[PDB]
RNA sequence: CGGUCCGGCCGGGAACUCAAAGGAGACUGCCAGUGAUAAACUGGAGGAAGGUGGGGAUGACGUCAAGUCAUCAUGGCCCUUACGACCAGGGCUACACACGUGCUACAAUGGCGCAUACAAAGAGAAGCGACCUCGCGAGAGCAAGCGGACCUCAUAAAGUGCGUCGUAGUCCGGAUUGGAGUCUGCAACUCGACUCCAUGAAGUCGGAAUCGCUAGUAAUCGUGGAUCAGAAUGCCACGGUG
């Protein structure tokens, strides 16, 4: 079965360790490994007045980026779904599994 | 805001949850429904005798902290105020300053 | 406009109509429902509307039949 | 400005002519950046000029023109109150501009029907050489010769 | 043989082929006659072809995605002048001259805060 | 030629100058020019006399001058009289429909007064 | 490359656009001349870009007892059967006036009607809501999909072609008012937005004065977002033409 493995984070660096780990896991106990294809970075914008009162103008535009990446992989073996589910990351990475 | 202004808003919170959000749900479709009676309602004036904050357009959005009714930001839940002085400390993860 | 699904009345008005319709008409109702559209059955009564302090006396005629109650209470003196 | 001495950006010649001269024309006609429309106008009151002053589509353009550049104009200037309108002698390039933008003020002006017709008609009258565009060159070359004493 | 190019200019990206043989110009699977209901942009695409030599000698299918109408123009322009470069390359001389080559930097300035635009500041008052 | 009205329009095309009837827009016009069978671009010269009947026929279904002039003043009216919020800013020249009055009411007030 | 319901739609392809990680590139580095052999300057070459390439973020010591005790914190003063607390109705929307900032106009570079092309950037689960059906329309009914490069909001509009209006307070302009609706909401009287029919003010480019802008700028054209049940001509952002 295809199993795919959305990653997504807002730290750039933290998410392609977590990535290159699940890529290594998966080759070394027997699959054939797609990806690790870089989806496009929702960048959200916030503005706010930055005065306690007044000054419309004094303003202050944050963003967060959130970073996402997606690896299929296409030949499960038995020991393949277990080396990933048993596998822990940092904080900052949400996994998604998808079957 | 004051100590009193942010009981309100607890006391309108503990109602829509426990009426509106299931027995309003009922009534504001029997209200509607043009395929099912249009003489026995009775809804109508049933959805008055519900206590009037169980409505949640009365819930104004405070800032989680300073209570504060205006500059809300939904995504944090805070005044424009406390986001910038939590964004700047680092307590807001992924926020930084932008720019393009 | 209320869309034509309803149109709208408070309870504690309707009760209180449904009375002095019934029993027969008496000193005035002082209600605070300026909200509530004026019905058939209340023709002839004089109901005492609240206009922000003082409650104003409202003989209804035939022809306010479908208007407000606030209607006839204004809310704001001016010269 | 003080410091900075500056080149200046190579419009695009004219599609249908290869007239870099005629493309300054619907750039100076046209308006909140429809050059789209300024270009229908204009290839056509040129249609309506060539073939009422006996052809030449760029030369009936350029003897119009030719009629309304000027050669000298006022430059007013402050000696200590009074304020002294000195005649000088002015460019190569600005010529044609003042001219250009003379025929159009005059154009917008007029009571035509189209602006393809008020162009044409202050173009025809430019080249026999009446209209207001050359009462304008015609005001100005007084206020040069008037004020000849002062340069 | 395909010889091929990218070319850009403010949101515009056209991806353009280069085949030997012929007069015809091919772009989103239409006639340049077609796709361009402008007269000014059909004598952009076509410059670069003038300078260089063509009345029937290369053929060209051309896409092009986003912008608007002299924006994909442009990016063509830039398209075709990056592929005459793959195939024969000591045109550059006469390309670079009349500045084909030189991707358009000019994207649009951002809006900022405090101004109505870019630049449009508000209407000040003195007093 | 003058219409169940009690008008007269002019030489221009037909769907245009029936809105010279008072109760008569470009809506109601389309819809009439229609039921009576005409082409909305043809003229009012160049139309025959049966074709000109057939409209005073049509028009005489919609409410339209000093019937409609009566029918607006009239309504009007039953708010003055009974002294309902909106008679109250009829009978005072003032904006009706919670409009701003700091400001701006002047088509409702007239050109100004110091 | 094969096959086709002519749709990248389905075999397949990993070239190309695009996506987002990692690197290269521009430093007066090279050539000539000017200059106290200096710093530098003027020009040239190659280069995608040339002299801080464009844009942002970044605001020295200080200045005005500038602003904010009503975000928050806080010294002091004050109230403590009230200046604290709960509720319904009203008010913050008032209108002889004066000023500020905007939007729409006054029209043929245009208005209305019919066809037809080319964006970007965003948002979405008490949410976005297709298809089909009903309604002139605002909308309604039914109901897939989508925590989203997949689905939805969502047909960009200026543009272009064809018709039409003929310089008229008009087929310009839309204020105002009457009638009838739609939706959100316990509730649209005071005081919401949007639709339909009717009505069709002022206004024919604005006195003294005065503002913004040096290039993808001004001008003009649409698109999205936060706040938000509903309520953008404001605010923040995005591309088009230019």
């Amino acid at each position: 079965q295809r199993i795919r493995i959305r990653l997504k984070a807002f730290d750039h660096r933290l998410i392609d360790q977590a990535t290159a780990e699940i890529v290594e896991t998966a080759k070394r106990t027997g699959a054939q490994v797609r990806g690790p294809i870089p989806l496009p970075t929702r960048k959200e914008r916030f503005t706010v007045l930055i005065s306690p009162h007044v000054n419309k103008d004094a303003r202050d535009q944050y963003e967060i980026r959130t970073h996402l990446r997606l690896v299929d992989i296409v030949e499960p073996t038995e020991k393949t779904v277990d080396a990933l589910m048993r596998l822990d990351l940092a904080a900052g990475v949400d996994v998604q599994i998808s079957l | 805001a004051k100590q009193s202004m942010k009981a309100r808003e607890v006391k309108r919170v503990a109602l829509a949850d426990k009426y509106f959000a299931k027995r309003a749900e009922l009534k504001a479709i029997i209200s509607d429904v043009n395929a099912s009676d249009e003489d026995r309602w009775n809804a109508v004036l049933k959805l008055q005798t519900l206590p009037r904050d169980s409505s949640p357009s009365r819930q104004r959005n405070r800032c989680r902290q300073t209570g504060r009714p205006h500059g809300f930001l939904r995504k944090f839940g805070l005044s424009r105020i406390k986001v910038r002085e939590a964004a700047m400390r680092g307590e807001i993860p992924g926020l930084k300053k932008a720019s393009w | 406009r209320s869309l034509k699904k309803g149109p709208f009345i408070d309870l504690h008005l309707l009760k209180k109509v449904e009375k002095a319709v019934e029993s027969g008409d008496k000193k005035p109702l002082r209600t605070w429902s300026r909200r509530s559209t004026i019905f058939p059955n209340m023709i002839g009564l004089t109901i005492a509307v609240h206009n922000g302090r003082q409650h104003v006396p409202v003989f209804v005629t035939d022809e306010m039949v479908g208007h407000k109650l606030g209607e006839f209470a204004p809310t704001r003196t001016y010269r | 400005p003080r410091r900075r001495v500056i080149g200046q950006r190579k419009i695009l010649p004219d599609p249908k002519f290869g007239s870099e001269l005629l493309a300054k024309f619907v750039n100076i006609l046209m308006v909140d950046g429809k050059k789209s429309t300024a270009e229908s106008i204009v290839y056509s009151a040129l249609e309506t000029l060539a073939q009422r002053s006996g052809k030449s589509e760029l030369e009936a353009f350029e003897v119009a023109l030719e009629n309304v550049r000027p050669t000298v104009e006022v430059k007013s200037r402050r000696v200590g109150g009074s304020t002294y309108q000195v005649p000088v002698e002015v460019r190569p390039v600005r010529r044609n501009a003042l001219a250009m933008r003379w025929i159009v003020e005059a154009a917008r002006k007029r009571g035509d029907k189209s602006m393809a017709l008020r162009l044409a008609n202050e173009l025809s009258d430019a080249a026999e050489n009446k209209g207001t565009a050359v009462k304008k060159r015609e005001d100005v070359h007084r206020m040069a010769e008037a004020n000849k004493a002062f340069a | 043989n395909q010889y091929y190019g990218t070319g850009r200019r403010k949101s515009s990206a056209a991806r353009v082929f280069i085949k030997p043989g012929n007069g015809k110009i091919v772009i989103n699977q239409r006639s340049l006659e077609q796709y361009f209901g402008r007269e000014t942009a059909r004598m952009v695409v076509r410059q670069p072809l003038e300078l260089v030599d063509m009345v029937e000698k290369l053929d060209l299918y051309i896409t092009v995605k986003g912008g608007g109408i002299s924006g994909q123009a442009g990016a063509i322009r830039h398209g075709i002048t990056r592929a005459l470069m793959e195939y024969d390359e000591s045109l550059r001389s006469e390309l670079r001259k009349a500045g084909f080559v030189t991707r358009d930097a000019r994207q649009v300035e951002r809006k900022k805060v405090g101004l109505r635009k870019a630049r449009r500041r508000p209407q000040f008052s003195k007093r | 030629a003058r219409i169940a009205g009690i008008n007269i329009p002019d030489h221009k095309h037909a769907v245009i100058a029936l809105t010279s009837i008072y109760g008569v827009g470009k809506t109601r016009s389309k819809a009439i020019l229609a039921a009576a069978g005409i082409a909305e671009d043809v003229k009012i010269s160049e139309l025959s006399e049966g074709q000109i009947d057939t409209l005073r026929d049509e028009v005489a279904k919609f409410v339209v001058e000093g019937d409609l002039r009566r029918e607006i003043s009239m309504s009007i009216k039953r708010l003055m009289d009974l002294g309902c919020y909106r008679g109250l800013r009829h009978r005072r020249g003032l904006p009706v429909r919670g409009q701003r009055t700091k400001t701006n009411a002047r088509t409702r007030k007239g050109p100004r007064k110091p």
